[PDB]
């Protein structure tokens, strides 16, 4: 009989928790209790870009650290060189209603997407001198909310019709679809040997995928409230997840649970944005009251404030050889901090 | 992907001329433009420039207030109105375009040019003159009078490579980068002041002129280049 | 006396306030609260650089106590600081006027030159309306110094300058104030109405009765007019102890701002 | 700089000459957003997104239909939202009530106005003319209510009180409401520009501290 | 729809989980082997910054 099957997910449902309650001997604070603080941190403005008429959405770093590429409200991708501050590119967006964009590891193109439902790529490398779409790739049923390449010719996506999928650039088709998570899904995050990936959803929950095999290995549920923000630790085998809770969390794979928490009194608004340091020691993430705070991701403790925007921060991001933070935000200017 | 070029001819000493050339295919209107000519038997020399927005312009001191460079975008057209004409001007003259942002590569194509008969510099060498050559590596060599290495880090050389009875074409830019379409046995490096370009595994359709030009600053220098045989 | 002390500081009071409140604040920089800004600026001008030195002579019986050179110096500083405040406050009826006509075409334009032009227009006409009394006033002798005190003298300036620096603004706010009020005429227009029509009578009763007083002596005894003249221009310059105040003060956020 | 480097810095200029020269243009328009439930009229009450285009009295609009909690963040800066009600049924009237109360009240939407269109008033009069149903089975008020045709002026006042009432009891004073009645109708508009004046007019009041 | 659910719940709890005090050491280990591969952690001297 059909009733039976909440039967059967009741008796998973205790076997999971009792698992994840034979593991936990120490907590993260009980082992680093020794260990030397950061003290206080104070990063300075080095730069600050300015040219976008309108709300900034995203931005991503190139893999030389030099580039980077931002999305807006105004109808416009623009691509800069950071050290000089000039314009590379600027590319008119099809809509104004873009959420994403991202850069291939390889330089050669950029990828956006948004309300329209579609996922466009462009090609940077052309003979008659322009930028002009390569692949315009459609198939979900709602507004795409995260894009990352893999390499050249593959690409994973992310929307509000609760799935995420795979795509063959040259094709212009789906070759995986995952399936599993109940509310939309706001951010995803691929691990460094590119052969995993995250997810977060307004369930309030993370779940980790199998890229090649096309399907779900473990499923995280700390959180209180809406994910907005996702990011893998240095070595991939943790990461923190942001939230409407108003608080960040540190999960670990292979202890299969939740390892801390970073929130105070004092903080009370969303946190839209989340990225590590190069060593793994700082944790930085980006509030609605429009300034981003820096904590000690061993000892959470809290080491700075990077204050400086006079409306809030919608995207974060640190470069790969660990020199430099970018912000960007609904004033209309990012900002490079050192 | 094209450059076309009308005017040149017999001129008598003392006239003036227009020459003109026509794009079609690529944004014309973002790309830099320049002349460059050659005599019936020497080497490269650059002539003008004139930027996108048509806002910057440059001459050599040998047609410095005798020529003018001028553009016509809504027609994809460059000009040269030139005056005074010698027996000294009488030279192929080709068109090139370039752009300039980070990670661009100028000098990239030419268009095929018309002859014209009328009837503090950088100093950089080429110690060969003519090279006998199959299967075998091939080596180039080209000094500087200053150092070619900015505080930013690059270095602005290039080498180009002339088939016989065909226009120049780019090999590499900014000492180490290979043009696109070039094959991968082609490499090149050097110091400040000195550098090398080598082959590896020679073949027909290798065999040309090879130019060495530095982009540090106006006026664009040419060494005289050292010839290839079979 | 005592009076004259308390209206200056009564006047740096109010402009440095201002000044705060614009300069920290966040919200309040759009392109209208700098003209605000700049006419705190030349109101603190005139209470810092003018007023003290008319207390020194009301102290010293309405003799030039100081040297005797710099008598030009006074009245030029003192004519600026007065025409470029008339100025700001008929042009900024004449804005609020186009504001509330056509909205729209309002909001179109505000591409941050608008103030920028305003701002320099204002100071300009002030500083070449001062133009007679540097040129030919300070080699000459019987245009600023009266029987021993430091006065104008040129009939013909003072009432070119009166017709100019204030009665044309004056028809202008008086046109500009009917056809306002006209346009406008539900529960926040009224109050529109209602401060549109404080900051125009305070305007009209404190600054007229002095040129009425300083005009009658040019066409028709003879200490009264100047007993009356000696008063009237005091409250002239309380005037501007009074325009930063009206001129913000309706808004909560001023408000906020000045408490702490 | 080198000769790359001051190449590149004036190819910059063009960049940020033709983004400016493109920011002039599209701030002359006026921005609305559009909301309704299913077969509400909301494709022709003017006659994975949707957009339409208008011109009234030498101004113009743009207005979006979408195929909402997470996306409406994007609809923080339109002039207003238009808000299209059926009044041809009275059982699913709630649901109209519903959705209006979530989209007064989002945090995100705290300085925006509503411009609301109660449609089908032909079949309102049609159905309270032929009698069959009444009002006061879903709404008990309306067995009380009275006017401040005699038969439809007492249904219809009260059906646009249920609305005007539910905004006006939390409106905390930065934005307002605007109703009005669509039928074959054809001046919709004109109205919906003198609401876009009005609310502007709002805005340059205490801008220029008068309110 | 329950049929693939339980399916799923009954993968997810056969999987090899260490304890929480070697997850931590690893942490920990991992971040003091690269603390001065950190510009942010540690400063880099005034002309090592390409900003
Ligand atoms: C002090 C001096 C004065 N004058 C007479 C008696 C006593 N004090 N001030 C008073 C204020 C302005 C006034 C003035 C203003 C604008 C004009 O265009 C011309 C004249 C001259």
């Amino acid at each position: 009989e059909l009733d039976q099957l909440r039967q059967e997910a009741e008796q998973l449902k205790n076997q999971i928790r009792d698992a994840r309650k034979a593991c936990a001997d120490a907590t993260l604070s009980q082992i680093t209790n020794n260990i030397d603080p950061v003290g206080r941190i104070q990063m300075r403005t080095r730069r600050t870009l300015r040219g976008h008429l309108a709300k900034i959405y995203a931005m991503h770093w190139g893999t030389d650290s030099r580039l980077l590429v931002s999305a807006s409200q105004d109808g416009k991708l623009i691509i800069w060189d950071s050290y000089t501050t000039n314009k590379v590119h600027a590319i008119p967006l099809r809509s104004s209603w873009v959420m994403t964009c991202a850069y291939a590891p390889s330089g050669n193109y950029v990828a956006c997407g948004g309300l329209d439902n579609i996922c466009s790529i462009y090609n940077l490398k052309t003979r008659e001198g322009n930028v002009r779409v390569s692949r315009e790739l459609a198939g979900h049923t709602g507004y795409l909310s995260c894009c990352r390449f893999l390499d050249d010719n593959q690409i994973v996506t992310s929307s509000g019709d609760t799935t995420c999928a795979l795509w063959d650039i040259e094709t212009g088709q789906q070759t995986t679809t995952f399936t599993g998570h109940t509310g939309d899904v706001m951010s995803l995050s691929l691990a460094p040997d590119t052969r995993l990936f995250v997810s977060g959803a307004c369930d309030a929950s993370a779940k980790l995928w199998d890229v090649r095999e096309g399907m779900c290995r473990q499923t995280f549920t700390g959180h209180e409230s809406d994910i907005n923000a996702i990011c893998f630790f240095p070595n991939g085998n943790a990461f923190a997840t942001g939230s409407d809770d108003a608080t960040c969390r540190l999960f670990d794979l292979r202890a299969d649970q939740e390892l801390m928490t970073y929130s105070h009194d004092n903080i009370i608004c969303g946190i839209t944005s989340v990225s590590f340091s190069k060593s793994g020691r700082l944790l930085l993430a980006g509030y609605d009251d429009f300034n981003c705070n820096v904590w000690d991701a061993l000892k959470a403790d809290r080491a700075g404030v990077l204050a400086g925007h006079d409306n809030r921060v919608s995207c974060l991001g640190v470069t790969d050889d660990g020199m430099a933070v970018a912000t960007g935000s609904w004033d209309s200017f990012l900002k490079i901090w050192n | 992907v094209q450059l076309v070029e009308s005017g040149g001819g017999l001129v008598q000493p003392g006239g003036s001329r227009k020459l003109s050339c026509s794009a079609s295919g690529f944004a014309f209107s973002s790309f830099g433009m320049h002349w460059v000519r050659q005599a019936p038997e020497k080497g490269l020399e650059w002539v003008a420039y004139i930027s996108s927005g048509s806002g910057t312009i440059y001459y050599a001191d040998t047609v410095k207030g005798r020529f003018t460079i001028s553009r016509d975008d809504p027609k994809n057209t460059l000009f040269l109105q030139m005056t005074s004409l010698r027996s000294e001007d009488t030279a192929m003259y080709y068109c090139v375009r370039s752009i300039y942002y980070y990670g661009s590569s100028p000098f990239d194509f030419w268009g095929q040019g018309t002859t014209l008969t009328v009837s503090s510099d950088i100093v950089m060498t080429q110690a060969t003159s003519s090279v006998p050559v199959p299967g075998e590596s091939v080596s180039i060599s080209c000094r500087s009078s200053k150092s070619l290495l900015h505080s930013n880090g690059n270095t602005y050389l290039y080498w180009f490579l002339q088939r016989p009875g065909q226009s120049p074409q780019l090999l590499i830019y900014r000492m180490s980068n290979l043009a696109s379409g070039v094959p991968d046995r082609f490499s090149g490096s050097g110091s400040g002041t000195a550098f090398t370009l080598t082959i590896s595994r020679l073949e027909a359709e290798d065999v040309g002129v090879y130019y060495c030009m530095q982009h540090l600053e106006y006026p664009l220098t040419f060494g005289a280049g050292t010839k290839l045989e079979l | 006396a005592l009076l004259t002390a308390v209206v200056i500081i009564l006047t740096i009071a109010g402009n440095i306030l201002v000044i705060m409140a614009v300069s920290l604040e966040k919200k309040l920089q759009n392109a209208t609260n700098y003209f605000l800004m700049s006419l705190a600026i030349a109101d603190m001008l005139l209470g810092f650089l003018v007023m003290p030195v008319s207390m020194l002579t009301i102290l010293y019986g309405y003799r030039w106590p100081l040297p005797s050179k710099l008598c030009a110096v006074w009245i030029y500083l003192d004519v600026l600081f007065s025409t470029a405040s008339i100025m700001h406050l008929c042009a900024i009826s004449l804005d609020r006027y186009v504001a509330i006509q056509n909205p729209i075409h309002h909001s179109r334009f505000n591409s941050r030159t608008k103030a920028f032009l305003k701002i320099i227009a204002v100071w300009t006409i002030s500083v070449g309306i001062s133009m007679p009394i540097p040129v030919f006033g300070l080699q000459d002798d019987s245009k600023v110094f009266k029987e021993g005190s430091c006065l104008l003298a040129d009939d013909n300036f003072v009432l070119i300058g009166s017709f100019v620096s204030f009665f044309i603004p004056l028809t202008i706010m008086v046109i500009t104030y009917f056809l306002t009020i006209k346009s406008l005429q539900i529960s926040n227009e009224q109050k529109a109405c209602k401060v549109l029509g404080i900051v125009f009578f305070l305007f009209v009763v404190m600054w007229c009765p002095f040129f009425i007083t300083n005009i009658m002596a040019v066409i028709c005894n003879e200490d009264v007019i100047g007993a009356l003249l000696n008063v009237f221009v005091w409250i002239g310059y309380l005037s501007s102890a009074v325009n930063p105040l009206v001129y913000t003060l309706f808004n909560k956020t001023y408000r906020s701002a000045f408490s702490r | 700089v080198s000769a790359e480097d001051k190449a590149a810095a004036e190819r910059s200029k063009m960049i940020d000459k033709n983004l400016r020269e493109d920011g002039e243009k599209a701030r002359r328009t006026l921005r609305l957003l559009l909301l309704g439930a299913d077969n509400s009229g909301k494709s022709t009450i003017v006659k994975g997104i949707f957009e339409t285009k208008f011109q009234v009295d030498k101004v113009n609009f743009h207005m979006f239909d979408v195929g909402r909690r997470k996306w409406i963040q994007c609809f923080n800066d339109v002039t207003a939202i238009i808000f299209v009600v059926d009044s041809s049924d009275y059982n699913r009237l709630q649901e109209a009530l519903n959705d209006f109360k979530s989209i007064w009240n989002n945090r995100w939407l705290r300085t925006i106005s509503v411009i609301l269109f109660l449609n089908k008033q032909d079949l309102l009069a049609e159905k309270v003319l032929a009698g069959k149903s009444k009002i006061e089975d879903y709404f008990p008020e309306f067995a009380r209510y009275t006017t401040p045709d005699p038969r439809v002026t007492r249904a219809k006042y009260f059906i646009r009180k249920e609305f005007v009432d539910i905004s006006t009891a939390s409106g905390d004073g930065r934005h307002i409401c605007y109703p009005h009645f669509t039928c074959v109708d054809t001046e919709n508009a004109r109205r919906i520009f003198n609401d876009c004046k009005d609310i502007i007019l709002q805005m340059n009041l205490r801008e220029y501290n008068l309110v | 729809q329950a049929r693939k659910l339980v399916e799923q719940l009954k993968m997810e709890a056969n999987i090899d989980r260490i304890k929480v005090s070697k997850a931590a050491a690893d942490l920990m280990a991992y971040c003091e082997a690269h603390a001065k591969e950190d510009p942010l952690l540690t400063p880099v001297p005034a002309s090592e910054n390409p900003f």
